[PDB]
């Protein structure tokens, strides 16, 4: 567990319909939601690939053929049924267990993606904003909607806003 | 002046499980377990199954007179036999190596029966034999593919006769021997008191001899009939020689289509449906990769597992 | 002024393994492999097993005179047979379909033996047959559940007799035939030189004939006895007919309880213990989910694995 | 691996008997240990759930029945023995392997829980304290025992002490 | 003034796969699948296999004249039989319990053939029997390990003879019976019209009788020969008794080494190579833990998997 | 995934031949690469141990014996084949699936080791340097090649350089 989903981000957003992960901004021109298209597409790619992997990997399984034995063949009748039952018990262990394990790994995959997005924004902003520790960054300057879009598409010029942020940290 | 990182949530109630936590709501699941069937027996790619309602495989192949629907069966996809069919060996006895025959029969899709030895072919013997154990329309009768030879002008001259498989295909040939109850019945039906049935092919070298002894009554008969079968290969010949108790072939089965099939034991009836996946308890219209319906599948099918539920998480934990 | 985050450590020496690192000390393990048994054969939910020390299943069922301890056995939970018991077919020969009979036996828990054909029933034959191959108290004897019929007033009139199963239960019936050594012994014991034994039920249609020939000496005998068995169903009847070499039933076994059991090959002795889990080499008092003791378990038991060690980590790495 | 247990916290505490994870405080009224029961209960819940999962998953396994064959049945005797041995080799692979894999993931589970606790305190305190990088936070003010209990049960008011901490970061 | 943390990258193109992503270039892979064989059959730790070329096991064992190369075979590691060998039962018939004999052979490494009953031993019978079905150098011949006894001075006196296994090891003994075509051939070869072959050991009690009937022609013969075998254990004896149609042992096989082997069906030829791992389609010089070559391995070998590729990532993602 | 390899460290180094992870320094006496002997040996140990584990655990597998059946034994012939084919399908599922799963965990193992190294020096340096968020630390003072070697072998005296960095952060 990477401590982000249901961790320091104490809940999901009913409001973000475009994707799995993303941003919610609020400046003086209002507020809104924007999904992060690249980290959402990477996750849907890896998860449909994992599902196809599980299905393709249990393609060659076991098929129980019907065989019949008479009243003085009960030994190999019993052998046959314990063999077919054994192979199906085995393959249902395999299926149930693989589903459990990769469900756990899928939930933690999503968790990791969320923490990596939070971090990638943290690294851009540094002391230009204040980590509230709830998943939000309270800016130290004036981030209008172009500035927000920069933060989103990764093109946030840290020098440009240094000075005014520099002062309200002091004051 | 703020910006936050967050993730999807929605109304979804889809639960998935993990090793650590069960009953975990997620935003996007995916079921991969098909759990529904139509409770009917269907075609298989538009090929109707052979359903021997109330006639067993032995009764069909030997020609029980109650099995007259199956005189000329068309090509099948699979065979459906009931749990305890009523019409099977009216005259009591055995179809020897029956299980191996059913296993052979599960790799055959089409027989064309053919008359290898007509009743016309027994000038010096009586070929009208008939039993109360095999009623047909209230009168005694007998297997339709196989002939009960008896004495004539109070003689059973020894039979020496062969059949050469001229056909392209393998031939399934059934014959039999009759175990009489005592010396006097043995002499009444055939004149000769100690008899035999010799069968020879290129692989087969059989000598059968009547066991004349007292048995329990079954279908009103203490006598018995032991039937045997072989696969006469093309250009090979079969050589019968008897002086009594011989139950001769008349009809044999040309094995003309030999694909993929099974003998499925279901008590169910035809459904007028079609399917790509049949099971004993119903068919399957599904592109799930698994099912829990029945293990004895036939056709293009998901893989049988015993699980009650299999859902893969694709999304996030939701609330 | 300080505050720190930390985790548990303790004296624990419990090691666990992983794919990357072996012999990893942790604070809290959990063993899930039971590796201990009591080296004894016990009751199974207070039901004592049937231990045929030195008598084999054939010797028990036919009534070897050294197996008198098992004349009237009480209900059992499982059966314990030794690897090479001494008392088994004193008169040499075969118990035909023996393995299928033992497989049938491991699903039976209680026989009640019953006298279907008393020795009183052979007015025209000698029923005192006895062999040196079957000593009892230094004198020659014979199987107790089965009667060696021989000639009387220098005649062996042909036997025609039947037994009808009036009882509620299935009946396990054993009979046999005797292979003599030459024409002179054959005439000494039975007058008729060429003989037969015919057996008929509703399913069975047997004819046995003595093989009179020279064999190797076994238990001081070149003659042989071939024994056969069947399950006579309730209201069905069995029809014997012989004129020599017949070894007739006297006692049969009512199958009165038909639950679950096994035939366990152990050289061990009774332990006066009780258990819910028995193995050939000892019993198991454990609520572990696995054991490595023996694969051929019986009762409510852990699951056999070959591992020497299975420990689940529950706590943290400790130093 | 999350780099906390046996990582930047180079050792466990013999002294914390109350739980798996927790706090050790030291102010001028003395020192002590306190287990963090909420993240300890979450872990003991998830790990007993995992153990019960592993036991329940190998409920339906393979039981070897004793069958017997005579001297001219050696082919199916050999078949029977290879079948039973195959199923037991298979199920012991399954058991040993599952134990190994989820032992690895249990150790890393504990690791993650510890790092998430360290972080949960870091986010509360920020520059009011100094991360020594050994698992400890050297405060910048005077955290009496009620200040400590607040840090533990999560109710640490950051405004209240800002000024005072502001000064010795100052000086 | 700067310092950075980084990781390895290199030219490597080695790809590995995962559940989420396939075709992931890494810096350091490791292959664990052996996919190469030398396409030829070799020694096995310097012990040459027995390669019956155009001779089947039956042919070799009975002593078919075309299989004269295996008169006295040296110790083998495994046995190589072709898919459809030509020299096998020149005189048509059956080697009864053939599959069980092959299974017994797959656990034997060395026979020493020995003359238990020389042709010298039949003063009152003709032992020069010979058939056109078994040509040798353009003239009719017969199995070399087994003798066709026929009448002499127009008599076939009944045979009574035994052989006591004095050797220290088990003996594989083959004998047979001949099914003639009609009463007059039966009288031409043996004077007596109705005959038998009795075989007895301490465990075996066989009676064979000719089935005189007309069969299909096979290798120019409507007659047949049914062969049987047994393992005479040391100090036990075998007792033959016939008055016709007996085909007697002359040579038996001492089972002198009884290790580990298999009967491998390969059409391939000897390679003059050596190996520690042989498969039907070639040998293996490899220390990989897996291969995908062929499932029916023998020797110290990787474990067969059906996979086409198995590489474990050991390094990092590379670009 | 721990977001370091192919994450905030946007690429590997062709130039670091001596090991899997390590450092690249640049001061006024030049620049260079130095692998981290410790963390690298730890990973090569754990991964050769994992490889040996995977090989040794598939020691006892299934061995197919050749058996033969005649024309009236086709039922148990078919039984025999279904059994051997079933066991081989099972063990190749096991092999392929284990390889896939531990390949994923090996890649993420490397990732974790890299993040733990980045962190281990971050914890040494604190505000004496500036995290560029690209995997590099832009120093705030004069780090000659022995200061660098200290950072590498872990012996970096934070007091010694505080004062000087204290100014170049201000100014
Ligand atoms: C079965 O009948 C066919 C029908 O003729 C026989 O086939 C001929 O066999 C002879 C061998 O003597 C060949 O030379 C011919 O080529 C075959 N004839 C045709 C038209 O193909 C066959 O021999 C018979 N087999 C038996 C056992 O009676
Ligand atoms: C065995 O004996 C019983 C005698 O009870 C026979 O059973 C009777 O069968 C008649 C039909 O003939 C029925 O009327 C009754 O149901 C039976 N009688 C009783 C009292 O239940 C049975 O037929 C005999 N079986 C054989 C093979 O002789
Ligand atoms: C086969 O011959 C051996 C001797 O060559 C027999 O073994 C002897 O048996 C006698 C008793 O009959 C005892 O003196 C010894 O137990 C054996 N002697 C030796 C020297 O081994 C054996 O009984 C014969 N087998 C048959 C079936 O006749
Ligand atoms: C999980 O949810 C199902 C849904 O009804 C319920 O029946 C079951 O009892 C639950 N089990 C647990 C352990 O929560
Ligand atoms: C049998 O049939 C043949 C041919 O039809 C004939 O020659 C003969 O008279 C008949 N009767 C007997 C007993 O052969
Ligand atoms: C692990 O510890 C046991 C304790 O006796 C020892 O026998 C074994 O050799 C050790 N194995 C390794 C790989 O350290
Ligand atoms: C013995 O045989 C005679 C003649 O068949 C018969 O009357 C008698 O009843 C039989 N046994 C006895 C004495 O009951
Ligand atoms: C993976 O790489 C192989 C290499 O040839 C290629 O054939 C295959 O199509 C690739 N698969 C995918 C899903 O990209
Ligand atoms: C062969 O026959 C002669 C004369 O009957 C007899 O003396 C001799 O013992 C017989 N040989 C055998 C092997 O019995």
């Amino acid at each position: 567990l990477f401590g982000a989903i249901a961790g320091f981000i104490e809940g999901g957003w009913q409001g973000m319909v475009d994707g799995w992960y993303g941003y919610h901004h609020s400046n003086e021109q209002g507020s809104g939601y924007a999904a992060d298209r690249e980290s959402t597409q990477k996750a849907i790619d890896g998860v449909t690939n994992k599902v196809n992997s599980i299905i393709d990997k249990m393609n060659t399984q076991f098929e129980a053929v019907g065989r019949e034995f008479n009243n003085l063949e009960r030994r190999i009748e019993n052998l046959n049924k314990k063999m077919e039952d054994g192979f199906l018990d085995v393959w249902t262990y395999n299926a149930e267990l693989l589903v459990l394990m990769e469900n756990e790994r899928t939930l933690d995959f999503h968790d990791s993606n969320v923490k990596n997005l939070y971090d990638k924004v943290r690294l851009q902003l540094r002391d230009n904003a204040k980590e509230l520790g709830n998943g939000c960054f309270e800016f130290y300057h004036k981030c209008d909607n172009e500035c927000m879009e920069s933060v989103r598409n990764g093109t946030y010029d840290y020098p440009q806003y240094s000075e005014e942020a520099r002062l309200k940290r002091e004051e | 002046d703020q910006i936050c990182i967050g993730y999807h949530a929605n109304n979804s109630t889809e639960q998935v499980d993990t090793i650590m936590e069960k009953n975990v709501t997620v935003t996007h699941a995916q079921d991969i377990l098909e759990k529904t069937h139509n409770g009917k027996l269907c075609d298989l790619n538009g090929v109707k199954p052979l359903i021997l309602k109330d006639c067993s495989v032995a009764g069909w192949l030997l020609g029980n007179p109650m099995c007259d629907e199956f005189i000329r069966v068309p090509e099948w996809s699979y065979i459906v036999e009931r749990a305890n069919p009523a019409n099977d060996l009216c005259y009591p006895g055995n179809l020897n190596d029956y299980e191996e025959l059913k296993h052979l029969l599960s790799r055959i899709n089409h027989f064309e029966k053919t008359q290898i030895i007509p009743k016309s072919s027994w000038p010096n013997h009586t070929s009208s034999g008939v039993s109360a154990a095999c009623p047909y329309q209230g009168m005694p009768s007998f297997f339709r593919n196989v002939v009960w030879l008896t004495k004539k002008n109070d003689a059973y001259p020894t039979i020496r006769m062969s059949y050469n498989n001229t056909n392209r295909e393998d031939l399934l040939i059934l014959w039999g021997i009759h175990h009489s109850n005592n010396a006097e019945e043995q002499t009444n039906l055939y004149k000769n008191p100690t008899t035999y049935v010799s069968v020879g092919t290129s692989t087969l070298n059989q000598r059968l001899v009547p066991k004349i002894a007292t048995r329990s009554q079954v279908n009103g008969q203490r006598g018995r009939m032991d039937f045997f079968w072989t696969i006469l290969r093309p250009n090979d010949a079969i050589h019968f020689e008897s002086n009594g108790n011989f139950i001769a072939p008349e009809y044999a089965y040309k094995i003309i289509k030999t694909g993929d099939s099974t003998i499925m034991k279901s008590e169910m009836e035809y459904g007028n449906c079609n399917t790509k996946c049949q099971t004993p308890i119903g068919a399957i219209n599904s592109s799930m990769p698994f099912h829990n319906i029945h293990p004895l599948t036939i056709g293009e099918c998901p893989k049988y597992v015993k699980s009650n539920k299999l859902v893969l998480a694709t999304g996030l934990r939701n609330n």
